[PDB]
């Protein structure tokens, strides 16, 4: 029941451009990129350029954003957790 | 001569239908500009141009319709609609996200008047700057061209990005941080094709300015 | 006032939707014919009533439609970028020769380059044939890219200029057909000149085997030599390649053919420098009573527009003085202060052969 | 402008469906509709129409009318759905055709430059491809008369097209196709001579009339042109073949010598084969 909702997110979408307000480039990892305006649940204002966005397959306009741009691997070496050798 | 308004609103009228039309402009395509007549085999004339999609596939459309062939020479990032092949409007600017814009900075804490005993040297630093600005006029009558780079260098710290971005604070222009490494990546083609877009904000916009570091490493 | 209507019907056309091209390659039957799209799938589809003999063709690009996949009209090709090389100009015949040195690479591309469309009987009547190719590197002083750039649009409007960041392209950079399709459109335009600049990055040496970015370096070598090795037009066609050192050549590009002419600037000379004087002066004036022997002696081996800078800095010490003009006693000084501090940077002129 | 028509089974069946519309309701008159025309080229196409309430009156032979507020609105509709299809012309199923009909052209000259008329029958007997087309002209007339506007004959060729064929050709089921190479030609042949010499026989006794009553038409002078351009070879008696008759047999020649050849093999390949797989399966079991 919630998966019909949020199902069509794919792919993750870059942003290029703002000539206007309502009117974005965007740019798919499909290769393909996409002008298109934004949903009427998501403030224009919280667009920034380069930011990755959900998207609409049918409409192709812009459902919700992602923080995380990044990365493919190399956080899992890089992330350190949990205490050992004290003072 | 009262038919104008009449006239006026089935175009109007006619123009919401566009309105569902133009909502929206679902993608975007590459324009490629042409002009061929085909004789058949009656007469078949009209003003047709190729244009890409950047899916990889390319289709065959006629000329927009609406915006005409006054604008442009072959583009890009203009909007369309799925399948359909119809392209509203000539959307600009260029690309693409940081590419665009490498850095944004307003202005920075501190003022030119932070180095003391310099003041020798930073004359011929605050000149090359600010003498296009507002000694422009005088340099038309004696035929002066404005220096273009400076080489400001000096062994850590000499307080040089300091110096520099503080200079753009009491002249107003916008300051665009970058950085020499910072245009290598894993994908080949990518430092290079900045300039490309980088210099191109340079014939567009006015200095302002363009601040760089570690010239001499890159320039290996 | 009805031609609004009339955008209005031409509305109704945009309601089409799109056809995909395609190349074909050959044919089974008249009835039976191989098309393959620029994704790369290949189709046998049948053909339609309304086409004519001309869409047969060997192998040219055509649209299919977005069912039958049958072709309607083919199109013969689209380039976004090609707009952007279009532009490039540059001045001389006078300019170029304006450039005080060398006399005689002056009286070389000159007859090299723009006398093959004037005066195309000379050569083929003697039986000589003009260069296919040419090397200009430095910086021995200046004029690499100047010397084959002003006679590069002095041949005609006709001119096509390549930048060596389109030729890194991305991942999996697909510019190998681009260095075609922009070859292609650069023998659109005739006689064609192809000009190449800062090669000693793209230009990548075999010599220690390093990751396969070099190879790929050099299949976009094989995509340079293969259309100019044609099969087309060759002899018209002029080439030029650039480098900082003719090191990173590799023994092919070393070899001529593909590089043929390599030519070097040397310094100008005495009562040779009033005449590259003359030329400099241009916008820059100064005051009525002078002698520039002063200005220009004290700079020796340097680029013109360092000369060119001299003559501004020493304009912009004006505005310090608040004159129009100034006495040449402070020309000297800041002529002879900045110059000094230019060659203590003028390390690494010696370049190999 | 227009040469010939293509008439789909399906816009046809659009002025057959009205034959039922206003059968049952009637009365006079006929079923007459405004025709929607495809023209990619000189050859002309129809593929779908809108049919138009149509009465002409007999008294009052001169009278008729279109409804144009059908034709108007309906247009923007068809035209909506698609941009391609436009009004050629008009239609009717005849039979045959009243002085009124000159008329009736000449008003929705407005719609379309030349409006080709489509005569079409309901309900197929004679003689052939069925229905009929007409094109308006002028050729005034060389006895002087005033400018005569007389519609001239358009042949009429029935069309396909993609997917048309699921519902119409499935419902039949009951034809034999064809079978090319045997019957189809032969029977062709036997009709050959039944709807060739026929109309042979309904013009002969026509143009015999023509001294009797009926004169003019003249015709003048189609009638014989053409006629003699058929007597390249009479062919009367007898047959005038002296050179056609080592031709004649001379044609026949490869054609006998090859079926004598391929039945012989054809047989080598049918008797062999037959005797070999039938005696090694017979006696084998047994
Ligand atoms: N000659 C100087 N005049 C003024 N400030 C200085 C000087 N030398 C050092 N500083 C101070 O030292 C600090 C360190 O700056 P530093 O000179 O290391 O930057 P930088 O080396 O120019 O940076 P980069 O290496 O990116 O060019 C600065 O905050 C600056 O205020
Ligand atoms: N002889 C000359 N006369 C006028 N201007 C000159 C001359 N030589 C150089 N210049 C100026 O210097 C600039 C660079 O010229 P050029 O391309 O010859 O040098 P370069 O190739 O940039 O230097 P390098 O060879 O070190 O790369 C040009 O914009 C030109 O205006």
């Amino acid at each position: 029941q919630s998966e019909q909702p949020l199902q069509v997110a794919r792919c993750t979408k870059i942003i290029n451009a703002d000539s206007e307000d309502p009117k974005y480039i965007i740019n798919v990892k499909q290769f393909a990129k996409f002008v298109v305006d934004l949903s009427d649940q998501v403030a224009p204002t919280d667009i920034e350029e380069g930011m990755r966005v959900g998207v609409d397959r049918n409409k192709y306009q812009i459902h919700i954003p992602l923080p995380p741009k990044i990365d493919p691997t190399v956080t899992m070496m890089q992330v350190e957790e949990k205490p050992d050798v004290t003072y | 001569t009262h038919e104008l308004q009449a006239m006026k609103d089935k175009i109007k009228e006619n123009s919401e239908k566009i309105k569902v039309n133009k909502t929206l402009p679902y993608l975007v395509s590459n324009v490629i500009e042409l002009l061929d007549v085909d004789p058949n085999d009656s007469q078949r004339k009209g003003k047709c141009a190729v244009i890409k999609t950047s899916t990889r596939q390319t289709y065959f459309l006629p000329v927009i319709g609406l915006v005409d062939a006054e604008k442009l020479k072959p583009g890009d990032l203009v909007g369309v609609n799925k399948d359909s092949y119809l392209i509203l409007e000539t959307l600009p600017t260029e690309y693409d996200s940081r590419v665009k814009a490498m850095e944004v900075d307003e202005r920075p804490t501190e003022q030119y008047s932070d180095i003391g005993g310099l003041d020798k040297q930073i004359q011929e630093l605050v000149e090359a700057i600010v003498l296009p600005m507002n000694h422009k006029e005088k340099f038309e009558n004696l035929g002066i061209q404005p220096p273009k780079g400076v080489l400001m260098y000096g062994p850590p710290g000499t307080g040089k990005t300091l110096l520099a971005r503080a200079c753009a604070a009491q002249t107003k222009a916008t300051f665009l941080k970058l950085a020499g490494p910072q245009l290598v990546q894993m994908f080949i083609g990518d430092g290079a094709k900045l300039v490309r877009d980088a210099f191109a904000l340079a014939k567009e916009k006015a200095p302002s300015i363009i601040f760089i570091d570690e010239l001499d490493a890159i320039g290996t | 006032t009805k031609q609004y209507e009339k955008s209005e019907n031409d509305l109704k056309a945009l309601q089409s939707v799109g056809q995909i091209v395609g190349e074909v390659l050959k044919q089974l039957t008249e009835e039976k014919f191989i098309v393959k799209a620029t994704n790369g799938p290949r189709y046998v589809v049948g053909c339609r009533r309304q086409l004519d003999k001309s869409k047969l063709k060997p192998g040219t690009r055509v649209a299919l439609d977005m069912t039958t996949l049958t072709i309607m009209r083919y199109l013969p090709r689209e380039v976004d970028p090609l707009v952007y090389n279009m532009s490039h100009e540059d001045p001389g015949n006078v300019s170029y020769s304006e450039i005080g040195g060398l006399s005689e690479q002056i009286r070389e591309l000159r007859e090299v380059i723009e006398l093959p469309l004037t005066n195309p009987e000379l050569f083929q009547r003697v039986g000589i044939i003009p260069p296919k190719g040419c090397l200009l590197y430095g910086p021995p002083g200046t004029g690499k890219t100047l010397l084959a750039r002003a006679v590069a649009s002095q041949l005609d409007c006709n001119f096509l200029k390549v930048v060596s960041s389109s030729i890194v392209d991305k991942y999996i950079g697909e510019s190998a057909r681009l260095i075609r399709e922009m070859f292609n459109y650069a023998r659109d335009h005739q006689p064609c000149i192809i000009f190449m600049d800062e090669i000693d990055a793209i230009g990548g040496r075999r010599f220690s085997e390093g990751t396969s970015a070099d190879r790929e370096i050099q299949r976009t070598l094989m995509e340079l030599l293969n259309q100019m090795d044609g099969f087309d037009t060759l002899h018209r066609v002029k080439m030029i390649m650039a480098t900082n050192r003719p090191d990173t050549l590799d023994p092919a590009l070393l070899r001529p053919g593909r590089l043929d002419r390599k030519i070097h600037i040397d310094l100008p000379n005495e009562q040779a420098r009033l005449d590259i004087l003359k030329i400099h002066a241009g916008p820059i004036t100064k005051h009525g009573e002078i002698d520039y022997e002063a200005i220009v002696k004290l700079s020796d081996g340097f680029n013109g527009a360092d000369l060119r800078n001299v003559c501004t800095e020493a304009g912009m010490f004006a505005i310090r003085a608040d004159h129009d003009f100034v006495v040449q006693e402070d020309f000297m000084k800041a002529v002879r202060k900045v110059a000094d501090s230019k060659k203590l940077e003028s390390k690494l002129d010696y370049k190999p052969v | 402008a227009v040469q010939k028509v293509v008439v789909h089974p399906l816009v046809l069946l659009s002025v057959v469906d009205h034959f039922n519309r206003i059968g049952k309701v009637g009365n006079q008159k006929r079923v007459v509709g405004v025709l929607l025309g495809s023209w990619q080229k000189k050859v002309l196409d129809v593929s779908n129409s809108f049919a138009v309430p149509f009465d002409e009156d007999d008294k009052d032979d001169s009278v008729w009318f279109l409804d144009h507020d059908y034709l108007e609105n309906m247009y923007g509709m068809f035209k909506k759905v698609n941009a391609r299809e436009r009004i050629v012309g008009w239609y009717h199923t005849g039979p045959k055709l009243h002085k009124n009909d000159i008329a009736i052209n000449e008003l929705m000259k407005r719609y379309c430059p030349n409006s080709v008329l489509v005569i079409i029958d309901v309900k197929p007997k004679d003689l052939g491809l069925p229905t009929e087309a007409y094109i308006s002209v002028e050729e005034v007339h060389d006895d002087g008369t005033p400018t005569s506007k007389t519609f001239e004959h358009v042949t009429s060729e029935i069309g396909a097209e993609e997917a048309e064929e699921v519902g119409v050709e499935h419902l039949l089921r009951d034809i034999k196709d064809t079978t090319v190479g045997t019957l189809s030609q032969r029977i062709t042949n036997q009709v050959h001579g039944l709807k060739g010499l026929n109309s042979k026989l309904l013009d002969i006794r026509s143009y015999l009339e023509k001294v009797a009553t009926g004169k003019l038409p003249i015709n003048h002078q189609i009638i014989y042109q053409l006629q003699d351009v058929f007597n390249l070879l009479p062919d009367v008696s007898l047959q005038e073949f002296v050179k056609a008759f080592y031709l004649k047999t001379n044609d026949q020649m490869v054609v006998v010598y090859l079926a004598s050849l391929i039945r012989s093999v054809v047989a080598l390949h049918n008797l062999i084969n037959n005797k070999i797989a039938n005696r090694d399966a017979e006696k084998k079991e047994g």
